[PDB]
């Protein structure tokens, strides 16, 4: 049954990570199902994120690596491109996958998303419309949020 | 006059329209022709995301330009 290679994958990404360990993030399984990791990041320094310790979940698929892990945030967080369930619209999460990609890209790729938000796609128009026009109020709030919830 | 918008698929769309026409009013022609909500679609000229609320004048599009379309789910 399909799910050796992806098991032996995700074997491979966790010996990357621990070979060369992020300074910002760390991920790997919390149990017996290595299909399930807990990753936990820091928002970058240099946006309204910075200090903050943020939690997500990431979900392999039986088809790893030719199909996305699932990653959602489990912390809140304000942010134009995350929901309120944490999901995350991240073009390489979705129709921009490449089995190349490994958790660790993903991670930066999810720190670059918080320094540099695109509100051309947004999960939350109301989030993106005030990133566009009022960027010192965007500013606040991703901050507040992140005194909030991510401490 | 007449504007190309390219999909991923390499087809192309014919559009009639005037440099005064807002985008969200090009992507409504879009909708006439391929039946795909505004919200759902991101047009982009020369490697730039066009505003809904901004025209194709506001990007310079001049006569017999191709935009090109991506295609987004409901909600983003």
């Amino acid at each position: 049954p399909l799910g050796s290679m992806a098991l032996k994958r995700i074997h491979k990404e966790l010996n990357d990570l621990a070979r060369d360990p992020p300074a910002q993030s760390r991920a790997g399984p919390v149990g017996d199902d290595m299909f399930h990791w807990q990753a936990t990041i820091m928002g970058p320094n240099d946006s309204p994120y910075q200090g903050g310790v943020f939690f997500l979940t990431i979900h392999f698929p039986t088809d790893y690596p030719f199909k996305p892990p699932k990653v959602a945030f489990t912390t809140r967080i304000y942010h134009p491109n995350i929901n309120s369930n944490g999901s995350i619209k991240l073009d390489i999460l979705r129709s921009q996958w490449s089995p190349a990609l490994t958790i660790s890209k993903v991670l930066l790729s999810i720190s670059s998303l918080l320094s540099d938000p695109n509100p051309d796609d947004p999960l939350v128009p109301e989030i993106a419309r005030i990133y566009k026009t009022d960027r010192e109020k965007y500013n606040r709030i991703a901050r507040e949020w992140t005194q909030k919830y991510a401490m | 006059m007449q504007i190309f918008v390219k999909t991923l698929t390499g087809k192309t769309i014919t559009l009639e329209v005037e440099p005064s026409d807002t985008i969200e009013n090009v992507k409504a022609k879009i909708q006439d022709k391929e039946g795909i909500p505004p919200d759902q679609q991101r047009l982009i000229f020369a490697g730039k995301q066009l505003e809904d609320g901004r025209t194709l004048s506001d990007y310079n599009i001049q006569k017999e330009s191709t935009l090109h379309l991506v295609l987004r789910l409901r909600g983003g």
